[PDB]
DNA sequence: GCATCCGTGAGTCGAGG
DNA sequence: CGTGTCAGTAGCTGTCACGGATGC
RNA sequence: CUCGA
């Protein structure tokens, strides 16, 4: 039917990474304010995207270690977010 | 050959930049732009700079 | 080449039917190379650049 | 990668450079498939060669997240990194 | 009184010329051409009268010349005859609304006829769908009012040309046989005095070998061509001789590849030119033939087909023209002069209207289908063969569907306002298939021609890159069946002028002489004056004796199109702003209330009438009952019409179409008056503005070159106050992971902004939406393996599960803000048609009323255009003596140069007209109103008058009204008898020093608004492939710093600007980025890195098979962050 | 001119052997993307059809050679593979080009870098964000060095710079929100739009750009109204009539941009022209009567 | 050795389709 | 899958100046 | 296609 060199069609865009910017940046605030433990485990499982035990095995902790530190630096964070005014 | 490729003829200055292996020492006005560096010239020449 | 025939009345006075007709010829051909000329122009200008 | 490097080079390319630079050889004429969207295997949009549609997803769904970054795809053959190396990911085409 | 017929308002006119033709219907090019396709009762009584024996609809042309379908035997046979339609398949206003074209479906009568056994089987066969032409001229494809444009084409004949050669600098010669359809055939005399023949394009074969094939011995082209020396060189050096040789010459130079037979030659040099099937002449192009070659110039047109005598006669007139001769004689035809042709003449230059364009394109979908019947005739069996089994109309239906669908002159209508719909049903454009390319066309085919007097305007055209290109058909012109133009004329006996008319097309023209419209004239018909202005051939204007005068001119404003001959004053305004004038009128934007003009020309009434968007009677009664919804006319018969108002519609351009009642309950109205006007009418006259009092002085630079100042009365009282409504459109459609969904529902918005929207996610009728706002909630469900790692970190923050759907809802763009009026719901549940794969569709119509703004474009009809610059409060406006302020300052500066006095005698006459005369009737009729008509020594205050084009007032009488201007309500005149009137400063309160220029000018309102044209950008989209900002306002877009710009900034030196403005500020992908958390941050601007769009160059290079390679100060080459494997 | 060529294949030590293939690239496929349409049908770039219709040829060839084929089948075959690999990198070359459905000649490779369209001159030579336009407006009561913009077009344009003062003042709590209050111009942005465009230099732009002082540098003040209010002076610089025309504002965010256009560029800063040098910005309509 | 013919170039920006 | 009597573009020239390789 | 400077 169409071809995107023949006029009529419209060109491709992508949105710009503005949002996406500003949450990185209160991301990387809140971040900053845990606990070196707690900080290496959640870039391990939502930056690294491992599994529990794959961290469980490269930090030498227990497996419930893992889930209760996870458990507690996404609380930890959302305390500082709600401090900050951030949209739920 | 960048500078003149974006002037006019560009198939005939790209198929005599590839049999003469030209290099082009990436130092001029026209060339600069492309590329994105600071133009020789103005506030962008070095004694300024 | 100019009309052997003038157009005697002013634009105050009103011109005629046909003296009308026999300007257009002059005012449209004015405006229609001045869009040929410019291109000449700026084609020139970027030669020079 | 900073922005001051001197000369820019052009040359002939050779046939051997074209395979140098290929990540595999197109060789149906199919593009994708109209109903999954998937692109057709060895096409010109092949996943084994161009690279992945989505980020960290494969042709053959078996590897969909993160952690298994740049493992190379057994029962498809599709590298798993982000779709921005389906721009400058080259394909050839060895003429008979 | 100007324009009494249809029960007009009595417009005063300064005539002292009298109209003998009234101007034809101004729609009748767009109506009598699809009459005529379709072979209308009115084009056949039309054509009764016309002296017509038989005559042939467009439809039955094509059927005839397609009848009959035979095989290679003839024991099959298929015809076609009597078309006819159904009623249409749904009125005009639900094809608007449902987005489908308006038409009716089309019946024949075909039958098989088979030789072998004897019997026939006869029936009726629907062919398609057939789009209708509604009663405005226009066509609705998928709900949207189109305009078919008629076309100029090269006429179809021989034509001669006289071309200088480039290197031995002799002329040359050389003839064109352009047919109605087919190959083509051009012969030559090229620099060498020998003759050529191109045959359809391919190589130039000698002239002799053309002759040589078809059956002409050598002996006898000597015995014609003996008198020229340059034809004994083209025998002489012919390369071969022979009937079956050169025969076969043309074969393997015409379908090279192929064997060549004596009589697989015999059969296409048979076919290409002298049988029906590949090549036809139509009636214009056989008598263009028989006109230019003299011959069979008395015999009845009866042959639509090429004959070998044309050729040897075409050979024959060209070269005797190459060596001087003036005159000739075909052997057996009538003496013909021997010259060159103009190609730009309007006797060789065509117009092909709505009913020929849409034939050819039935013929050619007839013809796709032909050959679907030869191929199925001898496919299926010769007994149960119907002719619903022969016919298969999809490629027919789709050869309209084609045409209408995307075509050149299928050209989406304009719809600013009605006088701008009329003048697009009324363009004539060269552009388009069969005419020419806008690469192709020099300086020559745009210019005014002296054949287009009283056929095409010559004021009216765009200024851009179409100008000469497209043009607007005058205001008496007709076109007649051939294609050509005819224009009306007065016969003159013998020195006397008759109310004889007759129409003559552009040659007819040249073969008489004719005078000026403004001749003096006795009231018996005799010229006063022996010697005339008279205008000849060749464009020749002279004096000549009265006893020479043949014909002469119907009306002064015959030359001119109906936008033009709205311009008062036009003969006071040179061609430069004219053309802006009538070009500008057609961008009037309709206000909310309209004020027709106080000085007008007579032209407004018929424009708006004739245009369709007024209410006219169509049969004499009484009024009913009116409502502002619907008007009832009871007849005198006893039926009764109803006639709907057409109420806030959005117009094809975003104005308000607005149809309001004019008569009361219990008026009697006579046929064809207006009882109810639309947009830009007052009383049935077009009001593409409003009267403002306007001074003509420079004020403290605010109207500084072209600048307007404005009262803010006119924003106060809303005098250029407009409505316009924008449409707003989204769809639910089925994704790979569920279905879009239209609901209230949305993730993460408050109940604030979702407090305008109904139980559906829609927004209510009534509420006020400003930018940003929702219109429609919709939710389209996102995989979970397409998220962010922040943002299912951020999912995970927050606890929102079974958030698997985005926001992708219908928001009011930037710049964007009104009243919601209509909704329209389209559901796939409901079951309507949509496109496959789509679930729900609504569409959402914001009116907002615009307020006259500083910035907006004002014009007037003398081509004097400007923003505005300043709307000053009431009491700063310079006001007269008795305090009524000003309503408008023009600079004086922008006044002289143009040449457009016209507005200047506009405003004088104009404050006479508010204000009103009384001339001095004692001791006789004064000096200067004796050309007067009685009905203009006194006026009213706000009367209305006419000043026709090329006639209607002049300075003397326009200088002595001024004399004689009624006073004020306190008895005290304000202007004084030079037209000047003495001014207070609104903001010092001391009256300025000298008078000044005070009258009422007609300002209109353009649709140039900076509600519109304003944009800004911060960050936004980019194109995905070259990573630079969108275009556009309406995709919210960035600027465009170009090429010239980036020599500026060279110029300047600011290298750092440069660097700044093509890196981080364009494609940059990493560096934008970086820049936008720098300023959030505080932090300083970060360094540009490489651009986006040079990395694409680069891989683009590396396709072609180059090499390219960056290399560091050391020579090693750097990567991209990217490899390369084998 | 035959040592030209000759010599350059000596000197260098390329083989001109490259200038015959063995293999072609293809161009990875975000560059010659095929986008779904609304309609559900599909519209791709015409380099899709010209590399599908090499490679159809090219596995017809494969088939031919195995199975033996009559060598004018295969010869004519090869032709063929010629001809579109001729089309591919430049149709249209030799011969009538490769027409698309509607006579439409296909765009080749070396079609993606020719002319005004191609790569070098519209995506190279000339791009750009933080940018608007508007119409123009005259304002004799600015000063030279002044301009009028109007306040919804600053808003957009310092948009980040806003969102930073919003959060600093504690009009919002934090970034995010304070990106919710600029799109709905909470009525704190318009005092605090004021503080931040102070001193910070705009660029006017009207094209045609003919000379450099098509573009210069001022001091934006905010004005009501959506019309960009422009000095009388510099009319001459612009060409610029005040009948509907349009100009660009392009906001400089570096410290070194905002100083080339504080020192180099400012309108007060370059009264004459560099052309001729006699002044440009005097009295010339208008103000000429008026003295 | 020269007339022919091929290929090159032909303002910038913006709005809506 | 097998295929088997005639079975044959649309469109179009209404650009041009200029230089130099290509060709009788 | 059409229009604005
Ligand atoms: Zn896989």
């Amino acid at each position: 039917v169409g071809s995107t060199d023949q006029s009529g069609t419209p060109e491709q865009s992508t949105p710009d990474e503005v949002n996406a910017a500003l949450d990185r940046l209160l991301i990387a605030d809140a971040l900053a304010q845990l606990s070196a433990e707690h900080r290496a485990v959640i870039q391990r499982s939502y930056y690294r995207g491992w599994s529990t035990a794959q961290i469980a095995t490269d930090l030498g902790i227990a497996e419930g270690t893992v889930k209760s530190r996870l458990h507690y630096a996404v609380r930890a964070l959302r305390l500082t977010l709600q401090e900050l005014g951030v949209t739920r | 050959w960048l500078s003149a490729a974006s002037f006019q003829e560009t198939t005939r200055v790209l198929t005599d930049a590839a049999i003469n292996c030209r290099s082009d020492k990436l130092n001029g006005l026209k060339e600069n732009v492309i590329i994105g560096k600071l133009i020789p010239a103005g506030t962008g020449i070095n004694r300024y700079r | 080449e100019f009309i052997p025939r003038p157009v005697k009345s002013s634009f105050r006075e009103g011109l005629t039917v046909l003296e009308y007709f026999i300007n257009t010829h002059g005012a449209r051909k004015g405006l229609a190379d001045t869009a040929l000329r410019t291109a000449d122009s700026g084609y020139l200008t970027r030669r020079l650049v | 990668d900073v922005n001051f490097f001197d000369e820019l080079r052009i040359g002939l390319a050779t046939a051997e450079d074209i395979r140098q630079w290929s990540y595999g050889e197109v060789k149906k004429p199919e593009t994708i498939n109209y109903r999954t969207l998937k692109p057709e295997k060895d096409g010109l949009f092949c996943e084994k060669i161009f690279g992945p549609t989505r980020d960290w997803e494969c042709y053959c769904g078996k590897y969909k997240r993160v952690r298994f970054k740049g493992i190379i795809c057994e029962r498809c053959g599709v590298e798993v990194t982000r779709a921005k190396v389906r721009r400058e990911r080259m394909g050839h085409i060895e003429l008979a | 009184s100007n324009n009494s017929v249809p029960g007009a308002p009595n417009r005063v006119s300064f005539a002292k010329l009298r109209e003998p033709l009234e101007v034809p219907g101004l729609l009748d090019v767009q109506t009598d051409s699809f009459e005529w396709l379709i072979g209308s009762p009115r084009w056949r009584e039309s054509a009764a009268e016309r002296g017509d024996v038989n005559p042939v609809g467009g439809l039955e042309e094509v059927l005839y010349e397609l009848s009959p379908i035979e095989d290679f035997s003839g024991s099959m046979s298929l015809s076609f005859s009597d078309p006819r339609f159904d009623d249409v398949k749904a009125p005009v206003d639900e094809c608007k609304d449902k987005d489908m074209t308006y038409a009716a479906p089309l019946f024949v009568t075909a039958e098989f006829i088979n030789n072998n056994t004897g019997e026939i089987k006869s029936q009726t066969v629907f062919m398609g769908d057939f789009p209708m032409m509604t009663e405005k001229g226009t066509f609705i494809i998928n709900g949207t009012e189109r305009v078919v444009v008629s076309q100029l084409v090269r006429s179809p004949g021989v034509y001669f040309d006289e071309t200088i050669d480039k290197s031995t600098d002799k002329t040359l010669h050389s003839v064109k046989v352009i047919p109605s359809r087919g190959a083509w055939l051009e012969f030559d005399v090229d620099k060498r005095d020998t003759v050529g023949v191109r045959i359809d394009r391919k190589r130039r074969q000698p002239v002799t070998v053309l002759l040589k094939a078809l059956g002409w011995t050598s002996e006898q082209i000597v015995e014609r061509f003996g008198f020229s020396e340059i034809m004994r060189s083209t025998l002489e050096k012919d390369n071969t001789v022979g009937t079956d040789e050169a025969l076969l010459d043309i074969y393997r130079k015409l379908r090279p590849g192929e064997p060549p037979t004596k009589e697989s030659a015999q059969t296409l040099l048979e076919n290409l030119f002298f049988k029906e099937k590949r090549y036809d002449l139509a009636r214009v192009g056989r008598y263009k033939v028989n006109k230019k070659l003299g011959l069979h110039v008395g015999e009845p047109i009866t042959s639509s087909t090429l004959t070998e005598e044309d050729v040897v006669a075409t050979i024959e007139y060209l070269v005797r023209l190459h060596e001087g001769q003036t005159t000739m004689t075909v052997p057996g035809g009538v003496e013909v002069p021997v010259e060159t042709d103009d190609i730009d003449h309007f006797g060789n230059r065509r117009l092909r209207t709505v009913g020929e364009l849409i034939q050819n394109q039935i013929r050619v979908g007839m013809s796709r289908m032909e050959r679907v019947v030869r191929e199925r005739m001898t496919t299926q069996d010769v007994e149960a063969i119907t002719p619903q089994t022969l016919i298969n109309i999809r490629p027919v239906v789709a050869a309209i569907k084609e045409f209408f669908g995307t075509s050149q002159l299928s050209q989406f209508m304009d719809q600013n306002n009605p006088l701008s719909g009329l003048t697009h049903k009324r363009r004539l454009s060269a552009l388009g298939p069969g005419g020419l390319s806008r690469e192709r066309a020099g300086l020559e085919v745009r210019d005014v021609h002296p054949s287009h007097y009283g056929r095409m305007c010559p004021i009216e055209t765009p200024e851009g890159p179409n100008i000469g290109l497209i043009g607007s058909l005058s205001v008496y012109a007709r076109v007649n069946p051939f294609g050509f133009i005819e224009t009306p004329y007065r016969k003159v006996v013998d020195g006397v002028v008759s109310d004889e008319i007759v129409y003559l097309t552009a040659d007819e023209e040249d073969r008489h002489v004719v005078a000026q419209a403004n001749s003096p004239i006795d009231a018996d018909g005799r010229f006063v004056e022996p010697r005339v202005l008279v205008r000849r051939k060749a464009g020749e204007v002279e004096y000549v004796p009265s006893s020479e005068v043949d014909y002469m001119d119907v009306s002064p404003r015959q030359m001119v199109s109906v936008a033009t001959a709205m311009i008062p004053f036009l003969e006071h305004d040179d061609a430069n702003r004219a053309l802006m004038g009538a070009n500008m009128q057609r961008q009037a934007v309709p206000l909310v209330r309209s004020e027709a003009p106080l000085v007008g020309t007579g032209m407004e009434l018929r424009a708006a009438i004739d245009a369709g968007d007024v209410v006219v009677a169509e049969e004499s009664g009484v009024i009913e009952e009116v409502s502002a919804d619907y008007i009832t006319v009871m007849h005198d018969n006893g039926t009764r019409r109803t006639y709907r108002m057409r109420k806030f519609a959005r117009s094809n351009h975003g104005t308000c179409a607005n149809q309001c009642p004019i008569v009361d309950a219990g008026d009697r109205v006579e046929a064809g008056q207006v009882i109810a006007d639309g947009p830009c009418t007052d009383d049935g006259e077009m009001a593409l503005g409003k009267n403002l009092l306007v001074a003509i002085m420079p004020w403290e630079g605010h109207n500084y070159e072209d600048a307007i100042i404005l009262s803010n009365r006119l924003v106060e009282e809303d005098v250029l106050t407009s409505i316009h409504i924008e449409e707003h459109e989204i769809d639910a459609r089925d994704t790979k992971l569920g279905a879009e969904e239209i609901t209230r529902d949305i993730p993460n918005i408050s109940d604030e902004v979702l407090a305008d929207l109904d139980e559906r996610g829609i927004v209510r009728i009534g509420a006020e939406v400003r930018d940003g706002d929702i219109l429609v909630g919709k939710v389209t469900p996102k995989g979970e393996t397409e998220l962010t790692p922040e943002e299912r970190l951020l999912r995970a923050i927050f606890g929102e599960k079974a958030r698997e759907v985005r926001d992708t809802s219908l928001k009011v763009p930037h710049g964007e803000s009104g009243k919601v009026i209509g909704i329209r719901v389209f559901s796939r549940e409901d079951e309507d048609e949509l496109p496959a794969g789509v679930n729900e569709l609504v569409r959402v119509y914001v009116a907002q009323k615009r307020k006259i703004s500083d910035g907006d474009k004002l014009a007037g009809r003398h081509g004097n255009k400007g923003v505005i610059g300043k709307i000053l409060p009431v009491e700063d406006m310079p006001f007269l003596a008795d305090g009524t302020p000003v309503d408008i300052i023009l600079n004086t500066h922008g006044v002289p140069r143009r040449m457009n006095i016209g507005q200047i005698l506009e405003t004088h006459l104009g404050w006479c007209a508010h204000s009103g005369w009384k001339v001095d009737a004692a001791k006789g009729v004064p000096d200067w109103a004796a050309r007067l008509p009685d009905e203009l020594l006194e006026a009213q205050p706000n009367a209305i008058v006419s000043t026709p084009v090329f006639d209607g007032a002049q300075e003397a009488e326009l200088q002595g009204l001024l004399s004689c201007t009624l006073p004020n309500r306190d008895g005290d005149v304000l202007v004084d008898a030079d037209g000047k009137a003495m001014l207070f400063d609104g903001r010092s309160g001391e009256p300025f020093p000298y008078p000044v220029t005070v009258g009422y000018m007609y300002i209109m309102k353009l649709h140039h608004l900076v509600d519109d044209k304003i944009h800004a950008r911060s960050t936004g989209p980019y194109s995905m492939i070259t990573q630079q900002p969108l275009g556009g306002k309406a995709q919210f877009g960035g600027q465009r710093f170009g090429e010239m710009e980036c020599w500026a900034m060279q110029a300047y030196g600011a290298a750092y600007t440069l660097q700044e403005l093509l890196t981080i500020k364009s494609d940059d992908t990493v560096g934008r980025v970086k820049v936008y958390e720098a300023i959030v941050k505080g932090e300083n601007i970060p360094e540009p890195g490489i651009p986006e769009s040079f990395k694409v160059l680069l891989k683009e290079l590396q396709s072609l098979c180059l090499n390219v390679e960056v290399l560091s100060s050391d020579g090693a080459a750097i990567e991209l962050r990217e490899g390369e494997d084998e | 001119k035959r040592l030209k060529v000759v010599a350059a294949f000596q000197q260098s030590g390329n083989s001109p052997m490259g200038m015959v293939l063995d293999a072609v690239p293809v161009i990875p496929p975000e560059l010659r993307p095929m986008v779904q349409l609304d309609g559900g049908r599909f519209a791709t770039s015409d380099l899709n059809d010209l590399y599908r219709r090499v490679i159809n040829r090219n596995n017809r060839l494969k088939r031919l050679i195995d199975l033996g084929a009559p060598e004018i089948i295969v010869n004519n075959e090869k032709r063929m593979l010629q001809e579109s690999v001729d089309a591919l990198f430049d149709n249209g070359r030799r011969g009538r080009p490769v027409t698309g459905p509607g006579n439409r000649p296909l765009k080749s490779l070396s079609d993606l870098l020719k002319g005004k369209q191609g790569r070098f001159r519209q995506n190279l030579l000339g791009k750009v964000d933080y940018s608007g336009r508007s119409v123009i407006v005259v304002g004799p009561q600015l000063k030279l060095h002044q301009c009028g913009l109007p306040k919804l077009m600053a808003l957009e344009l310092f948009k980040p710079f806003v969102m930073k003062r919003l959060v600093d003042l504690n009009h919002a709590q934090n970034i995010k929100s304070a990106k919710r209050m600029v799109e709905r111009q909470r009525p704190q942005v318009w005092d605090v739009l004021e503080e931040v465009i102070a001193e910070h230099p705009v660029l006017l732009n009207r094209a045609p750009t003919l000379h450099r002082l098509g573009i210069q540098a001022f001091e934006p003040m905010l004005v009501e109204g959506k019309a960009i209010q422009l000095h009388p002076l510099v009319c001459e610089a612009f060409n610029a009539d005040f009948d509907g025309d349009q100009m660009a504002v392009h906001l400089p965010l570096s410290a070194e941009a905002q100083a080339e256009a504080r020192i180099l560029m400012l309108s007060s800063n370059n009264i004459l022209s560099p052309a001729s040098g006699r002044p440009l910005a005097m009295p010339r309509l208008d103000m000429v009567t008026g003295l």
